[PDB]
């Protein structure tokens, strides 16, 4: 029920234009400086940026315990190559096979929730893995192909950078969620033809990397009126 | 006045060292003390440990500095300029950031209905507002639970 | 010759088999702090200063000598100076080619000034499609349209004769300085 | 087997994330022992052997030490990156790398410092590629010479000059002296000093008279209040 | 060469072009000859090293 | 007299025993919003 | 590296710092926590050739 904080807006109480037949009226808006969306991909994996011909000068643990020993790395053990930068965060970046209200949701109980689809732009919800199309549980469909097969972007650039769906992360222990690590690098969900172009950032006290809206486009504190 | 922040800063820790809230009370300024690093040393058999001073322990003697001596009736002024800080908003919000949509119209996007290797998606209607896609995520929460949960 | 680096994958392996290209070019690797400071100089740095941050860089290839090797009398080989031999030097100012420096590999310039550097052979890893090797089940990353095949001979580079010199300059961005001084307090014991 | 922080699609298809973010240490001197993390990288070894790591005492002093549990009313090691956080980066040591290229992905978070050390750079020092221009062998009236290449190898002197901006030492008002800037300790006798191994008592003759410290030269000896 | 910038593939015949559904054997007569691609047109075809 | 603050550590205690210095100086403390604004 | 400029050593624990003698097991309790080095602070630690 309406309370004292409820905002009842009567648009007839403001001054507006009355335009007769054949009239015209224009509105101009200037977008704030926003991060441009990259239209080009990557030909490398950020974790494969090293020279494959030479082993690392840094050793890694070989025998554990109270007095561990360390082994120098050869040129054929590439799964243990040290990394300068961490992969981007992943929050419930699981596929529909591994995933009522489904997907990422928040609320007070199982029956009292709101969906958080499609999740952060830092993670995909549909991409072509090596031999199959993998669709995330937090996937939004810009239309459907005839209920039916959804229409999704192909997030190959995020799959190339450790952001693919069902990408487990192991802490010696196995889970999907990746915390936002210091020195992380990730790719945002690619802008597509049918994506929305802007969305109003809610004017809350604080925000973190709200430059791009989850549904697409750019996040604007003062979007087109 | 520790203009150069030479000595450890103990203000802004919620201590019961504050000035009185009414002007009719006399302020008793707190005695200055601080905590510094050291080496943990066991006290014999018992296993009790004390942080004994170390080379890294900072022993600050305030008498070894230039300060002012003010006689009876004297006055002394300190000025300070705050750095530009984010203002604290004194007004609230009349909307939920997750209810920033049009309730009369359903979404043009679809959500999964049947899962599996070949999931099917269903188009959204206005009768199911709990699955409305969100542009921005909620803020982080770490152990944000009530005392009844603990 | 340019070679393709595609080891077979099948004990822990990477997420996908790695594929790349190995080039006939060597490159300079001096990405280390101990190469620029002697132990005494590093002691002076950490004693007399509280923060350090890279500012500029200058690399000079001088005293170049391309040397021919021929048969020596009575066995062995002998070495002569070549007035026609050239050294191909290319500075990737535009970052056109893949960057492999900074991954902590055994390619560094020698720690002592009395030793001789042997610059590592240039190679890099790029993307491709993982193809299964039939019934065996092993997988290899084969080159694709997205695979980046870089031929360094398809760009302008300097040919430097014997005794030639070639210099390169670089300006570091305004990086945050690294503090050389510790803390005498715990941030949770500031009360 | 692959240990430590690693990410991948399965237990058998992973990549290691060592040494982890610069916000956390992988080796430091605890109250009575040297605690080394599972994500530790060793800049060389001391006679496969014991590793060489920096002493991340500054991070241990600020709640970042190894095996630092965090409790939520309920007992785990992972600490979320909570708003208002403060932490120390892994200290720059003598043998660390100076830079690494930040991969030009769409977004990055606090990529100012690479995990292996140094500073992350979007435009790092450019790569200098060197090779010897091949020369063809003789072709002509000689009896079936064939296509050959002249045996040529290159030598030279590569001179690198790096400038470092330096900041003045912070002022100190302590009474007691600041901790001495100790030169790092070597496994046997002294580091960075050429000596006669036969005159020593230790059996660390395998390095033949010249040795590097077992602990990476880490600096951060002088301390200041917070 | 860089990867080709292919126009996106459609479920039946070609997208964004008006064709006669009776002239093809595709099973998408419900769109009446004008089609959307089954995959959203995302660009990022041309790749560069990291 | 400058004094040392070093209680014994052995129920939940700190991560490590604390240590510090108590000085003969008093210091001003006015870190509160209500000290500058009356309720009106 | 040059020899380190070592802070002087004290008979019990460390000099010129106010410690708690009860915390330490040293026998210099008569100084009541503030101590002097047993070797006079002499400098001349860094050496140069002749």
């Amino acid at each position: 029920l309406a309370s004292e904080e409820s905002a009842f807006y009567v648009l007839e109480h403001s001054s507006f234009q009355l335009l007769g037949t054949g009239g015209t009226a224009t509105m101009s808006y200037k977008f704030p400086p926003v991060p441009p969306e990259n239209l080009e991909g990557c030909s490398q994996h950020f974790y494969e940026m090293y020279n494959p011909l030479y082993g690392s000068r840094l050793g890694v643990p070989d025998t554990l315990g109270g007095d561990p020993k360390f082994r120098s790395l050869t040129h054929e053990d590439h799964a243990i190559q040290p990394q300068n930068f961490m992969p981007g965060p992943l929050v419930n970046s699981v596929s529909t096979k591994e995933g009522a209200l489904t997907g990422l949701s928040t609320g007070t109980s199982q029956n009292t929730r709101i969906s958080l689809r499609p999740g952060p732009v830092s993670q995909p919800y549909h991409h072509w893995d090596t031999d199959k199309y993998v669709t995330g549980i937090n996937a939004i469909s810009h239309g459907q192909t005839t209920q039916g097969v959804g229409r999704f972007p192909n997030e190959k650039e995020q799959l190339k950078q450790l952001q693919g769906l069902n990408m487990h992360t192991y802490f010696p222990t196995d889970q999907i969620e990746r915390p936002l690590m210091v020195g992380s690098v990730w790719n945002r969900r690619a802008l597509h033809y049918e994506s929305q172009l802007w969305s109003k950032i809610p004017n809350l006290d604080d925000s973190f990397k709200t430059q791009f809206a989850a549904l697409g486009g750019w996040g604007l504190h003062q979007p087109p009126p | 006045v520790d203009h150069e922040y030479k000595y450890p800063y103990v203000l802004g820790q919620g201590q019961d060292t504050l000035a009185p809230e009414l002007p009719i009370w006399v302020y008793f300024p707190p005695q200055y003390a601080y905590l510094t690093v050291g080496d943990v040393n066991t006290q014999g058999i018992s296993g009790d440990s004390k942080k004994l001073a170390s080379e890294e322990s900072a022993f600050y003697v305030l008498e070894h500095s230039s300060f002012q001596l003010l006689g009876t009736g004297g006055t002394a002024t300190m000025s300070y300029k705050f750095p530009p800080v984010p203002p604290e908003n004194l007004e609230g919000c009349s909307q939920h950031f997750y209810e920033m949509y049009n309730p009369l119209y359903g979404s043009r996007l679809g959500v999964p209905d049947t899962l599996g290797g070949d999931p099917k998606f269903r188009s959204l209607t206005h009768e199911d507002h709990a699955i409305q896609p969100q542009n921005f995520m909620p803020g982080p929460l770490v152990n944000s639970v009530s005392t009844k949960e603990g | 010759h340019y070679k393709v680096f595609s080891p077979a994958a099948s004990k822990v392996c990477t997420i996908s088999p790695i594929m790349g290209y190995s080039t006939p070019w060597r490159y300079l690797d001096f990405n280390a702090l101990n190469l620029f400071f002697s132990p005494l100089e590093f002691q002076h740095l950490i004693e007399n200063y509280g923060s350090i941050a890279p500012d500029a860089l200058t690399v000079t290839i001088s005293e170049i000598a391309v040397k021919d090797v021929t048969d020596k009398t009575g066995g062995g080989v002998q070495v002569t100076d070549s007035t026609t031999g050239r050294l191909c030097m290319l500075v990737d100012h535009e970052y056109k080619y893949p960057y492999v420096l900074g991954q902590g590999q055994d390619t560094l310039a020698p720690e002592l000034p009395i030793w001789v550097y042997f610059p590592p052979q240039y190679a890099y890893l790029t993307v491709g499609d993982v193809n299964t090797q039939g019934i065996s089940g092993d997988s290899k990353k084969l080159a694709s349209e997205e695979s980046a095949f870089y031929v360094l001979e398809h760009s302008s580079f300097q040919l430097l004769g014997t005794g030639g010199t070639a210099t390169m300059s670089y300006k570091f961005p305004p990086v945050p300085p690294e503090n050389l001084e510790g803390c005498s307090q715990h941030f949770y014991e500031m009360y | 087997a692959l240990t430590g922080l690693s990410t991948g699609t399965s237990q058998n298809t992973r990549i290691s994330l060592r040494p982890g973010p610069v916000s956390q240490p992988y080796h430091h001197w605890d109250t009575d022992k040297y605690v080394t993390g599972i994500n530790a990288i060793s800049h060389g070894q001391t006679t496969q052997g014991v590793g060489r790591f920096p002493n991340e005492k500054e991070q241990l002093k600020q709640l970042q030490g190894l095996n630092m549990h965090t409790y939520f009313p309920t007992d785990q090691i992972e600490r979320p990156l909570m708003v208002g956080s403060v932490w120390n980066r892994r200290a720059l040591h003598y043998e660390s790398q100076l830079w690494s290229k930040i991969p030009n992905l769409d977004d990055s978070f606090k990529t100012q410092f690479a995990a292996l050390g140094g500073w992350g750079l979007h435009q790092p020092p450019p790569q200098i590629f060197l090779k010897i221009l091949p020369q063809s062998g003789p072709i002509g009236g000689i009896k079936s010479m064939g296509i050959t290449t002249l045996v040529q190898y290159a030598v030279g002197i590569m001179t690198v000059t790096m400038t470092f901006k330096l900041g003045p030492r912070k002022a100190t008002g302590r009474w007691n002296p600041q901790p001495g800037v100790y030169p790092p300790h070597a496994a046997g006798h002294l580091p960075y000093v050429l000596y006669d191994p036969t005159a020593t008592d230790a059996k660390q003759h395998h390095r033949h008279g010249y040795e590097k410290p077992e602990e990476l030269w880490t600096a951060k000896s002088r301390v200041h209040p917070l």
